[PDB]
DNA sequence: TCTGACGCGGC
DNA sequence: GCCGCGTCAGA
């Protein structure tokens, strides 16, 4: 082999790094959705 | 002479020394 | 991007050669610009504008007309179109080559328990291809909510997660591929069944379509994904599909090497026997008998059997009455289905036969009826192939008795034919040619010989002594087709004769010895010469037959039957194919 | 192969193929109506399998098939 | 038969007839000796320069620009290597010996010659030059501490080479093919043209060289050819060859010829060239000792040519062995030596040009680094210096001998083909035409035949017995390669009559070089062995005459690549080989001196030696021990030692057999009863079937030594470090870890747990607003810091055996550092000192006890063995005060070694010594595989379908001989289950080992303690000793087997064990010796589903090291197209490779459980878009309406 | 994301030079040779008649 | 080098070219696919 | 090594 | 209009 094979990709989101994101992603966007009537989830989606 | 040779340190090196 | 230059262990940096080649370009074009500014002589104004074009040829491919540039290493660098072009390049290594994900790959074994669409798999590997499908199960099994929760849970190998694994793969099929991949099918799909341990079972009855051995073979495997997919294999690559060869009609499924032996032993007859001439009604009858070990299998008796039977033109005529048949093969009555008729399985079974068995019933009965077949053929081969005990010793390689005096025949003529030519009464090409035709016939006898004297054993039987059918080991091993052939015999039993030096010249001294005697030094040394010729003549092919098939993968890569009819009317002459001494195609 | 296998199928479809795609079809559609019910298919098959049942029984009628495809 | 202490122990049964004329020499001795003559000298030998002084000589009168500078050579010294060999690996270091010689320069006024250097200069010393690597006893070299072997190179000779590619008629040629430079030629033509060429040219006419020195007739059809006119025409004319476009000169080309063939330091033959032409043409008349080409031989080279062309004469054969050479390291160390020699001095010439100095001495002139900086690369990353291969004893001796054709000098994998990969009949005696590699190697390795040797030019001559008028004489000579072409040679089996005269008249015998009968008149010479033809490796196959070749080449290449295990079991049908092999490789401790055992135990070994018998001694010395020591593939290494406290040992005797060794014998597996019967498809093509005694019993069961290390830099955020300190790390999977940051010695590590944690910081958060979000719930903070520690991979188990650490350096190290490396250096002092003590109190037990003179003998070696104690615990803190150099850029590293049993199970590989091998496909429980009548059961079940067909045969009479030791291992059982007396036991023995053979093992000479040793020692079984050819005939097998109590086959009566009834067709049985290969399942299993991906293409990586993903290469292609399968063919392409939207896409679709695909387009043909698009090349996607 | 160089002088593509047959030379109709004597500064080739 | 000068268009039509950039090649399923999709539009229009 | 397709120069 | 000698392209 060469050392040409060796070095691999760092700077980005293996397809499991990504994975475990959407699943917290949209897990808030329904948290929120049993809080406030909706006042509170203005003022967190504003404010964050 | 000017005989095809490629590499050009020769082609220099000729006129240089002229 | 596409030159990067990563820095990676050691401290140190991993530059792309295309860099160096850019980076001397950029400065080569800056001295150029900065001398035209100045207002050099024209001298070194034509060596930089040289200098420029050297480096830009370098840089699109060096090595077209020069002697290319090298780096500290010394190696020629890797220049622009040396990246599309090559077997290494771009094209043929990452457009058709392309390491996929969902794979694992690990030594095969046997396994004579399955059937002929499974495969055993070790739950490690299973459940390393089949995670994420696990984590789907699991979260909405509700033993998970996270994908981190059931990472977490799958890391230490909780009790569920096999269950849950196993009721995934219920009917999710995977591909089997093995290295050298020759022909369509080198690819079968099967179905998989968690194992223990760490070794891919696979049906026998396929290792030769792989063309694998269990010497250390090592297979891959890779799972289908989608829904068309995962149904493409399983209409189109599931080994129940492929018994026939795409090369000729011929099946591909035949049993091998001891199922084959075990048949031709408990299908042959005996004349003396235990319970000969008796009579039985039907297969269970023979079955009570056999198992209470009274008679021998091998002998004669008479059954009477009533079956329907299947005709040319799609009719079905019942055959009925009584037939002289043997104990052996009345215990394959059951196992034949109902349809073909019993004068196939009503004779010795060598493999030829098996084989015709297969086709006849893949031809008349249907796909299914075949595979369920040979199933029975293999469950029942395999255990009537080790109640025999079949061995070998040293004595059943039996030298023929006439040897020491057909040796010394032709030593004497070969003593006369140096006389010959010792008073040059006679030339030399000649008496080398006549020597060597003196060898090969008397070698010839001597081999002639010992099938005589080991595939035939007389015996007193009641009344005197008659010559019947051997049941030595080797010669039942190769009269069975099972696993050898006429030549191996010789040099066992008979005599090794000629020994071709390198060329194809013979030598004008033969090997008079055999194995079963063994050799002298020299006698040994002779051997070696071809022995290496011929070893080494494999490894120097091996990448020719792949480029012919290459090439010829290109020529026609792109026909395909796209039309019911072309309506044309006109084609070739064909006829038997007479060779001046035989049809030798009809 | 548990029950069903294309030797059954190949009586009604044909050529092997369109058996392929017809079957994909079926089975899409079958996945997409939200069978997955999940107390279901721990107890029987996938519906890749399913739509193979479907047509070697001869219920579906193939030509009926592709009618579910203007369907959606 | 004993007459030794090891074979006393348990005795060989020995067959054979033929008398042992001379013993084999020493193994390893063409990779010792061929560096004493690099490095020393005997006059005996006539080696009064050692080569390394002969190439000092022939630089160092320079004396570089007239400035009254002198430069002569006077002598040289080799420094003390600073570390032993086994101190030099353990550090991570090269076994090195300096180098220092000895130089004097001379001046004066320096005038027009007036006096120029006569006056000045009185002084000289002992200037550094270099680092030379030393090599052990044995033939290795510690290269960073890394035990490797530079393998000899065979080469074509130096002289004069005549063919003809005859694609014509006539079409000869020449070379004179020198020892180093550019070597000409003198070809024909179809009419009768004398060419000539340089390396490469212009096909010029060979008269050109002839005017550049200025019925024959072929001058006049080619004087008349060339229109060059004289001599400078001539000159001017090539040099246009040499150099196109290059316009001409003067006094320039008449320094370029005279440098092409005639400067000393341009051109050479090197003793062997010269002779080589000598010979070929006559003419001593030629000085042999001047190397430079000579026009007198360029005149005989030509007129042979034509000589040649005429019909008086033969060409040569390149593969011929007389043409071909070996080169060993001695000699490529020599040449590195040369060139860097070169580069200083040229050096030299111009560091004079800078004076500035008064009264300069004639060191600041000298240079070294030319020199290293060569002789360290040649070591360090050469073709021709590899791992040592190191499986198991044999596979060392293995690889030192074996003899190349590869590398810088020769061939390459594909630049040959059917002919330099035959065996020529020149072969015979020199290279085993049995034992190759199998890849594209095949014919290009050829290890070295046994009793084979290397002339003092390089040719590789073999021993022979003469004859004299008919009556073999026993005189033994070493007759070349070349000579032998000549005389007429017998075969060592042909027999004699009580004055060696041949029986028969007619024999076999090689004449011609080829194989003839004849008549015994005409015969020279015979043979001094048997094995004589054989490799060292093949004479361990009982029965080789009765298998065949291609078969015994895997039997031989196989059986190096076995994998030692724990408990060494001698074979029970051996060559009497394995008594040679592991003796003459440095595993064992033979015993230097004669004398009794003082103290043993299982760490070092005493023997005071009775100087009576003894030349002058020291009444004491050591043997130490090495346990556990790891090895290049991974296994363990330690020796066992033998004798008990007080036992009478001889020079040249076991004391403690090692790796894979017992009682000194090499033993490389097992004994199983073995049937021979298909079991039920378990052993279908190839199988094997095993049965769970073997398993249970730690048969087949090995020691493997990992060793990981974890290192720490100094990045561009800062130090990382390696404390015991990291969050979101409970002190559970912490609860292993001591208080340092490094696991305990003892604690059985897991799967995935931390041996070092470690951690590394970052910056440039930024975070998601979500990921703010859930920071600001539970006031997650964000640590700036990621630890990234080391932990076993998964798969793996095992303990600990050793933690090595090394610290900083310049830095004064902190408590739990520098008190503990002082702690560390204490627990080697300290207790060192109770060694030395130890061995103080033995020297003075036995000066005491011969105190009836110690008033002065040895008042002076305790004041050895403190100032050695002293050295040792110096060089114990003389490292770098952290036991390195340390690269710079590393704070700390800590190496880990941990170490696992593993066991065989189903997928393993076996493989008898006969060439046959399998998997081992189950394992079944002990009460099913078939049994005996008396009730044993049997081990292995193979197949016998095998045997015929691929006719090794030789296995079967393996499988009688075993059976027949067996049966003579019960019958001594037997009598001794009851009255163990010794008399009678000698009558049984008697019974046993005279009955049959004419050797007649002597058994009076043992004592009634040493007979209930053996008859202990022979319980499982009689050793047996069938040489290679010499071998036991059946017979003899079929008496034994008779003496045993068994059929006269091997063939007996077995039962099924799932019933009872007896299987027909009784079956064979024997002990057939297995062995187990270093194939294990463990390591080739890897799956994958999602990991890493390559920089460049966006595709997985490959290889299971980190985590593959299996190629889908370019035929499988193929075959899912003629399937017609588009879609598993369309997402094998992207979705599962280089889509980056698609992979996630898919990830995510499985995970949560819908159907969708997308799949665009893939990565590399962007990639190739581009590629193409960097160039003034428009590749691009469009749209069409026509 | 590419991006470019400016030359000064004028730079032949060696592809369409050297790739037998030269393009460039089935063009101008001349040997090879005597157009790489042009470009390798060793001749003259008059371009204004 | 030859198709740079030529201005070649290249309509995919083919079996290695449907495979460099992941397309359903025209055969095996393929076609199926091509012929009952367009027997959809017939119903559908 | 080769095997040739394709040359493009001596005559 | 051709008998020998080159380069290139795959082994
Ligand atoms: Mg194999």
């Amino acid at each position: 082999s060469t050392v040409g094979d060796f070095i691999e990709d760092k700077n980005n989101y293996s397809p499991i790094e990504a994975a475990n994101l959407e699943n917290l992603r949209e897990a808030i966007k329904e948290l929120i959705e049993t809080g406030l009537t909706e006042r509170e989830a203005k003022v967190l989606m504003m404010r964050f | 002479l000017k005989g095809k040779t490629s590499d050009p340190i020769r082609m220099y090196m000729r006129e240089m020394g002229i | 991007d596409l030159r990067p230059l990563v820095p990676i262990e050691g401290g140190r940096f991993a530059t792309s050669d295309l860099n160096d080649l850019y980076r001397r370009v950029i400065n080569r074009n800056n001295r150029l610009k900065k001398l035209l500014d100045l207002n050099a002589p024209d001298i070194i104004v034509r060596n930089e504008k040289r200098m420029l074009q050297e480096a830009v040829d370098a840089l699109l491919d060096n090595g077209r007309r020069g002697r290319a540039v090298t780096g500290s290493n010394k190696r020629p660098l890797k220049s622009l179109a040396d990246m599309i072009k090559g077997k290494q390049g771009r094209f043929r290594q990452n457009l058709l080559g392309k390491r996929v994900d969902y794979s694992g790959r690990s030594v095969i074994t046997v396994g004579p328990s399955l059937r002929l669409h499974e495969c055993g798999l070790p739950k490690k590997m299973a459940l390393e291809l089949f995670k994420p499908f696990v984590y789907s199960k699991l979260r909405l099994g509700g033993h998970a909510t996270t994908i981190k929760q059931a990472k977490r849970m799958v890391e230490l190998e909780e009790a569920v997660v096999w269950d849950i694994l196993e009721t995934v793969i219920n009917e999710h099929p995977v591909l089997l591929n093995r290295a050298p991949t020759l022909h369509r099918l080198g690819i079968q799909a099967f179905e998989p069944r968690l194992i223990e341990g760490k070794a891919i079972q696979l049906h026998p009855l396929v290792c030769a379509a792989f063309n694998a051995d269990f010497d250390g073979d090592q297979m891959a495997v890779h799972v289908p994904l989608t829904v068309e997919s995962q149904l493409e294999a399983r209409v189109l690559m599931m080994s129940t599909n492929n018994i026939l060869s795409p090369a000729s009609g011929q099946p591909i499924i035949t049993p091998t090497q001891d199922i084959v032996l075990g048949l031709y032993y408990i299908t042959r007859e005996k004349e003396g026997a235990r319970g000969e001439g008796k009579l039985f009604s039907s297969y269970e009858d023979v079955s009570r008998a056999y198992n209470s070990g009274t008679i021998d299998i091998h002998a004669k008796i008479k059954l009477r059997i009533d079956r329907q039977v299947f005709d040319t033109k799609g009719n079905t005529y019942n055959e009925k009455g009584v037939v002289n048949t043997t104990v052996g093969r009345a215990l394959l009555l059951n196992i034949l289905p109902e349809g073909l008729s019993f004068s196939l399985l009503n004779k010795v079974l060598v493999k030829k036969e098996i084989s015709k068995i297969i086709n006849q019933a893949f031809r008349v009965l249907g796909g299914k009826a075949t595979v369920v077949l040979a199933d029975k053929l293999m469950y029942a081969g395999f255990k009537y192939s080790t109640l025999s005990g079949v061995s070998v010793g040293v004595d059943d390689m039996t030298i023929p008795d006439n040897k020491e005096a057909k040796i010394e025949e032709a030593e004497k003529e070969i003593k006369q034919i140096t006389e010959q030519y010792q008073s040059s009464l006679i030339t030399e090409n000649e008496r080398y040619n006549n020597i060597i035709n003196i060898w090969s016939k008397t070698s010839d006898e001597v081999g002639a010989s010992m099938m005589d004297a080991i595939s035939k054993d007389t015996v007193s039987i009641n009344g005197e002594k008659k010559e019947i059918e051997s049941f030595n080991s080797v010669y039942m091993m190769a009269k069975s087709g099972a696993r050898g052939s006429y030549n191996q015999m010789r040099q066992l039993a008979g005599m090794r004769g000629l020994m071709a030096k390198p060329d194809g010249t013979m030598i004008e001294t033969a090997i008079t010895a055999n194995f079963r005697e063994g050799l002298s030094v020299l006698q040994y040394f002779t051997s070696t010469h071809g022995a290496r010729k011929g070893l080494a003549d494999t490894a120097l092919k091996t990448a020719n037959a792949g480029y012919l098939t290459r090439r010829l993968v290109d020529v026609a890569q792109d026909l395909v039957v796209i039309e019911e009819d072309c309506g044309t009317d006109d084609g070739l002459m064909f006829s038997a194919i007479v060779e001046d001494g035989e049809v030798k195609v009809p | 192969m548990a029950r069903v296998t294309v030797e059954d199928c190949l009586d009604k479809v044909e050529t092997r193929f369109d058996l392929v795609v017809l079957a994909s079809m079926r089975a899409n559609k079958i996945l997409k109506n939200g069978y997955s019910e999940s107390m279901e298919n721990e107890k029987k098959e996938k519906a890749t399998v399913v739509a193979l049942r479907e047509i070697a029984e001869s219920e579906i009628t193939s030509e009926q098939i592709l009618r579910n495809e203007i369907e959606g | 038969m004993s007459y030794s202490y090891a074979e006393k122990k348990r005795i060989r049964k020995e067959f054979g007839v033929l008398p042992h004329i001379l013993d084999v020499p020493y193994l390893l001795s063409i990779q010792t000796e061929s560096y004493k003559k690099f490095l020393t000298v005997d006059a005996a030998k006539g080696r009064l320069h050692s080569g390394l002084e002969i190439v000092l000589k022939q630089s160092f009168p320079v004396e570089s620009k007239n400035g009254q500078y002198e430069l002569h050579y006077v002598d040289y010294q080799i420094g003390e290597p600073t570390f032993d060999e086994t101190e030099c690996q353990v550090r991570g270091a090269t076994y090195d010996a300096p180098l220092n010689v000895k130089l004097r320069l001379v001046v004066y006024n320096k005038d027009a010659l007036p006096n120029e250097k006569i006056v000045e200069d009185i002084r000289e010393e002992y200037v550094y030059m270099g680092d030379i690597p030393l090599m052990t006893t044995n033939g290795t070299f510690i290269i960073n501490g890394t035990e490797r072997v530079v393998v000899s190179q065979l080469h074509r000779s130096p002289g004069a080479f005549f063919s003809k590619d005859d694609s014509e008629e006539g079409a000869f040629s020449a070379r004179i093919i020198p020892y180093r430079g550019s070597w000409l030629d003198f070809e024909f033509d179809s009419k009768g043209i004398i060419w000539a060429r340089i390396d490469r040219k212009r096909k010029f006419c060979a008269t050109v060289i002839l005017k550049a020195l200025g019925r024959g007739r072929y001058i006049s059809d080619t004087l008349k050819y060339d229109l060059t006119r004289n001599t400078d025409e001539a000159l001017v004319e090539i040099y246009k060859v040499l150099r196109p476009g290059d316009p001409p000169a003067a006094a320039s080309v008449k320094a370029l010829f005279e440098g092409l063939f005639f400067i000393e330091s341009r051109y050479s033959l090197s003793d062997i060239g010269r002779m080589k032409l000598n010979a070929r043409l006559g003419s001593d008349k030629v000085s042999k000792d001047i190397y430079t080409l000579e026009n007198s031989d360029i005149v005989g080279v030509i007129e042979e040519l034509i000589n040649i062309r005429d019909g008086k004469g033969k060409v040569d054969d390149i593969d011929h062995l007389g043409n071909r050479r070996v080169r060993s390291v001695g000699e490529m160390v020599e040449n590195q030596f040369r060139i860097g020699l070169y580069r200083v001095e040229k050096g030299i010439r111009e560091s004079m040009s800078l004076v500035h100095k008064d009264k300069l001495m004639p060191k600041d002139i000298v240079n070294s680094k030319p020199i290293t900086a060569a002789i360290k690369e040649f070591f360090t990353s050469g073709a021709l210096s590899q791992f040592m291969d190191q499986d198991n004893p044999l596979s060392e001796v293995t690889h030192k001998r074996r003899i190349s054709a590869l590398g810088p000098g020769g061939l390459s994998r594909d630049r040959a083909g059917f002919e330099v990969r035959d065996v020529h009949a020149t072969h015979y005696g020199r290279l085993c035409p049995i034992e190759t590699p199998e890849g594209p190697n095949i014919g290009l390795i050829n290890s070295l035949a046994s009793y084979a040797r290397v002339n003092d030019y390089g040719f590789l001559e073999a021993p022979y017995r003469k004859v004299v008028d008919g009556k073999v004489t026993d005189e033994i000579e070493y007759l070349s390669a070349i000579d032998e072409d000549n005389y007429v040679i017998a075969q060592a089996s042909t027999k004699l009559d009580e004055n060696n005269h041949f029986v028969e008249d007619i024999i076999q015998c090689r004449s011609g070089g080829e194989a003839i009968f004849t008549e015994s008149s005409r015969v020279q010479y015979m043979d001094v062995s048997a094995k004589q033809m054989v490799s060292a490796a093949a004479a361990l196959i009982p029965f080789l005459e009765h298998d065949d070749a291609n078969r015994v080449l895997m039997g031989a290449n196989m059986q190096r690549q076995a994998v030692p295990t724990l408990k060494s079991e001698k074979p029970l049908v051996g060559t009497g080989m394995e008594k040679i092999v592991a003796r003459d490789s440095g595993n064992c401790i033979i015993a230097r001196n004669v004398g009794e055992v003082a103290e043993v135990d299982s760490n070092r070994i005493v023997i005071k030696v009775d100087t009576e018998k003894s030349q002058t001694s020291n009444l004491v010395d050591i043997y130490s021990l090495t346990k556990f020591k790891r090895s290049n593939k991974n296994t363990c290494i330690n020796q066992r030692p033998i004798v008990n406290v007080g036992d009478k040992v001889e020079a040249g005797d076991i004391l403690a057999d090692g790796f894979a060794t017992d009682f000194g014998e090499l033993s490389l597996g097992h004994n199983l009863m073995v049937a021979f019967m298909p079991w039920n498809g378990y052993n279908f093509e190839d199988s094997i079937l095993l049965s769970e005694r073997i398993v249970k019993d730690d048969k087949y069961t090995s020691i493997h030594i990992e060793e990981f290390t974890c290192v720490a830099r100094d990045t561009k955020l800062g130090p990382e470090e390696i404390t015991a300190d990291i969050p979101n790390v409970s002190e559970s999977s912490l609860a292993k870890l001591d208080e340092s940051g490094i696991v305990h010695i003892g604690a059985n590590v897991e799967a995935g747990d931390i041996l070092v944690a470690k951690i590394t910081p970052k910056a440039e958060q930024q975070l998601t607003p979500e990921e703010r979000l859930l920071r600001a719930i539970f006031n997650e903070k964000a640590s700036n810091v990621v630890d990234s520690s080391l932990r076993m991979p998964s798969g793996t188990s095992g303990t600990v055996i050793n933690v090595q650490v090394f610290e900083n350096d310049k830095g004064g190290k902190s408590k739990r550092a520098l008190k503990i490396e002082k702690e560390l250096i204490d627990k080697a002092r300290k207790d060192f000192d109770e060694e030395f003590a130890v061995i103080e109190s033995v020297v003075k037990s036995s000066i005491e006890q011969e105190v009836v003179e110690k008033v002065q003998n040895a008042r002076e070696y305790y004041e050895e063995a403190k100032i050695a104690i002293d050295a040792k615990f110096e060089a114990k803190k003389k490292s770098i005060t952290q036991s390195n150099e340390l690269s710079p850029g590393v704070l700390k590293t800590v190496k880990v070694f941990v170490a696992i049993k593993k066991r065989i199970q189903p997928g393993d590989k076996m493989a008898g010594r006969h060439g046959n091998k399998g998997v081992v496909s189950r394992v079944l429980p002990v009460e099913d595989m078939p049994y005996m009548e008396d009730g044993t059961p049997v081990d292995v079940c193979l197949n016998p379908l095998g045997i015929p067909s691929r006719m090794n045969i030789g296995q079967i009479l393996e499988a009688h001989l075993g059976l027949a030791s067996y049966g003579l291992g019960k019958k001594i059982e037997k009598t001794l289950e009851k009255t163990r007396k010794a008399a009678e036991l000698r009558k049984t023995l008697e019974e046993v080992y005279n009955s049959v053979g004419d050797k007649k093992v002597n058994l009076e000479a043992l004592n009634d303690e040493e007979i209930l040793t053996l008859c202990d020692n022979l319980k499982g079984g009689v050793p047996i000793a069938t040489p290679v050819f010499d071998g036991a005939k059946e017979e003899d097998i079929k008496s034994l087997l008779k003496i045993g109590g068994f059929a006269t086959n091997g063939q007996m009566k077995l039962f099924d064990g799932r019933t009872g009834k007896p299987f027909d067709r009784h079956v064979t049985v024997g002990y057939m010796y297995m062995l187990k290969l270093d194939h294990l399942v463990d390591d080739k299993m890897h799956a994958r589903s999602t990991g890493s991906y390559s920089l460049v293409t966006q595709q997985p990586l490959g290889g299971k090291a980190q985590f593959g993903g299996q190629r889908f290469g370019e035929m499988e292609v193929w075959a899912l197209q003629a399937y017609g399968a588009a879609y598993t063919l369309r997402e094998m392409l992207t979705v599962k490779s280089d889509d980056i939207a698609g992979r996630s896409k898919m990830y995510k679709n499985i995970v949560d459980g819908k159907l969708t695909m997308n799949v665009d387009v893939p990565e590399s043909f962007n990639v190739l878009r581009n590629e193409v698009r960097a160039l003034g090349i428009d590749m691009d996607f469009d749209y069409s309406s026509e | 994301r590419m991006g470019h160089i400016d030359l000064v002088c004028p730079v032949v593509h060696i592809w369409y030079l050297k790739s037998l047959p030269s393009r460039i030379g089935l063009f101008l109709d001349m040997p090879l040779k005597n157009v790489e004597k042009v470009l390798y500064f060793e001749s003259y080739i008059v371009t204004d008649p | 080098t030859e198709a740079s000068i030529n201005s070649q268009i290249d309509n995919l039509r083919g079996l290695k070219e449907n495979v460099l950039i992941g397309r359903l090649i025209p055969a095996g399923t393929g076609l199926a696919v091509r012929k009952e999709s367009a027997k959809i539009e017939k119903m559908r229009e």
